[PDB]
């Protein structure tokens, strides 16, 4: 029923602007509060600021104030959260959160309100100094010293890429079973990198064929490279 | 702010999870299940909160300058980040806590480690990079170590883990040392040490070995 | 002017609540902002709103003192905070 579709992201630099925007389907809104709030990957969350729709209080977190402006529109069943002087801490993403009601409620009582009952779904914000970026795919073989009856693990190495994310594959899909792909990590130098590993009975290693299927939608690239024996 | 940050239990044990709080005045205390993945659910307000038929499941009160959410009969649903939230009667602000998370005890776990030399197609480009997977392990804490020609290095490497598998509940990490080609090219031993308790084990690969 | 608040609905689980703003003020101004929730302890408002006169507040603590107040929607002052106290 009741969503907070939000929208918005994609990517900006650092001193950039980013405008997000929070629809609001099912519930009548203007009472119940529209919460911005972020979830740095790895991390755990952030409140950003909160508004009240139809009265139009302004709330802001010391970690963005000044930096970002919130708003929203009765109308349009909407709220909006203007990203002006993005620095490098604010790559997040960004979660659109509802709250309660009562203008008593938000004034004299307030440390009494209740809880974020229905939240956003999120869209990816990353402020980095770069652009759009294809992977560079190598591999990762084992050897046959590696055999101990059923034991010998190979992989794919997806460096260098940006932005997040990259789907990876394996014998277009068909290789599900041991397949351990890493959440992704950045080199110092501020580019994405990741690595997808599979483990396989040292018997079928030549026999049975190994091609990872990575794909970068950001950068529409599709590396399908298989992996042999060194 | 909350005292624990990761813990571990088994399925029916009765967990206690804590979170520091501001003081000020008797104040709100929301909790939220964020599933590793999805996005954070409210569990309920329920005066003896649950998230169910009226259950008590994830039952909380307050305890001090804490809070708490201890769950009586622990399933296999439950296990994911938690979070406890407040709203400050200052500015209107919303503080937060530092995020707990869950994890299945299971017996101690061998860290199978296979080390991997950087593919030569790689080295035309200029840069090494050498991975070492700790694979199906558990606990989580563990010590990596690379030794080059038996030189540890240090600040080189960089470190990721997965998420805990489905049925096991152990871990996959991968620790990669990205090295330049010409130092890769001087130097013949490459050695990744994983320290797991009292028996640290390595995996070697000398430059040419095959 | 503020609404005054009386109770004629309580019961264990249940509190009726119900207000009387005087009629030559009657601008059926909005919806009546019935502010409540429990004392000093679970803090869920769960505030509910309605332009009648009377609302039949549901699935209420038993033997507690539940706090209540009606506010006016103000689209300009609120009622006086009223303790009420269920069966």
């Amino acid at each position: 029923e009741v969503q907070l579709v939000e929208s918005g992201g994609g990517l900006v630099q650092p001193g950039g602007s980013l405008r997000l925007s929070c629809a609001a389907s099912g519930f009548d809104s203007g009472a119940y509060l529209r919460h911005w709030v972020r979830q740095a990957p790895g991390k755990g969350l952030e409140w950003v600021a909160s508004i009240y729709p139809s009265y139009g209080y302004t709330s802001y977190a010391d970690s963005v104030k000044g930096r970002f402006t919130i708003s929203a529109d009765t109308s349009k069943n909407t709220a909006y959260l203007q990203m002006n002087s993005l620095r490098a801490e604010d790559t997040a993403v960004y979660y659109c959160a509802r709250s309660a009601a009562s203008y008593y409620g938000y004034w004299h009582w307030y440390h009494f309100s209740p809880g974020m009952d229905y939240w956003g779904q999120g869209t990816l914000v990353t402020v980095s100094s770069a652009s759009t970026k294809g992977p560079s795919v190598f591999p990762l073989a084992p050897s046959s010293k590696s055999t101990s009856g059923g034991t010998a693990a190979l992989g794919c190495l997806v460096k260098d890429y940006f932005p997040e994310p990259v789907t990876v594959s394996w014998n277009s899909g068909a290789l599900t079973s041991g397949v351990h792909t890493f959440p992704a990590v950045l080199q110092s130098s501020g580019l994405y990198s990741l690595s997808s590993v599979v483990t396989v009975p040292s018997s079928s290693l030549g026999t049975q064929t190994y091609i990872c299927n990575v794909n970068h939608k950001p950068s529409n690239t599709k590396v399908d490279k298989k992996v042999e024996p060194k | 702010t909350q005292s624990p940050s990761s813990l571990s239990a088994s399925v029916g044990d009765r967990v206690t999870i804590t979170c520091r709080a501001s003081q000020s005045v008797s104040s709100a205390v929301a909790w939220y299940q964020q599933k590793p993945g999805k996005a954070p659910k409210l569990l309920i307000y329920s005066a003896s909160d649950l998230y169910s038929g009226v259950p008590s499941r994830f039952s909380g009160s307050r305890s001090g300058t804490d809070f708490t959410l201890t769950i009586s009969s622990l399933q296999p649903e439950d296990f994911a980040t938690y979070y406890c939230q407040q709203y400050v009667s200052g500015g209107w602000l919303i503080t937060f806590g530092q995020g707990t998370k869950v994890e299945i005890k299971r017996t101690v776990a061998a860290p199978s480690v296979f080390i991997f030399p950087p593919s030569d197609s790689q080295l035309k480009s200029g840069t090494a990079s050498v991975v070492c997977l700790l694979n199906n392990f558990y606990p989580r804490e563990a010590k990596v170590q690379w030794k080059v020609d038996n030189a540890l290095q240090s600040g080189n490497s960089q470190e990721s883990v997965t998420e805990q598998d489905s049925k096991d509940s152990t871990y996959s990490l991968s620790s990669t040392l990205t090295l330049s080609k010409a130092d890769y090219e001087k130097h013949k031993v490459y050695a990744c040490e994983v320290t797991q308790g009292t028996t640290s084990v390595t995996k070697s690969f000398n430059r040419g070995e095959c | 002017e503020p609404p005054k608040v009386r109770l004629e609905g309580r019961s264990t689980t249940s509190l009726s609540v119900s207000w009387s703003i005087p009629p030559p003020q009657q601008s059926r101004v909005w919806k009546y902002e019935v502010t409540y929730r429990k004392k000093g302890d679970s803090n869920s408002y769960n505030v509910r709103r309605t332009e009648g006169f009377s609302v039949t507040l549901d699935d209420l603590a038993p033997d507690t003192t539940y706090l209540v107040q009606v506010q006016a929607l103000t689209q300009g002052a609120g009622s006086k905070v009223h303790e009420f106290q269920t069966l």
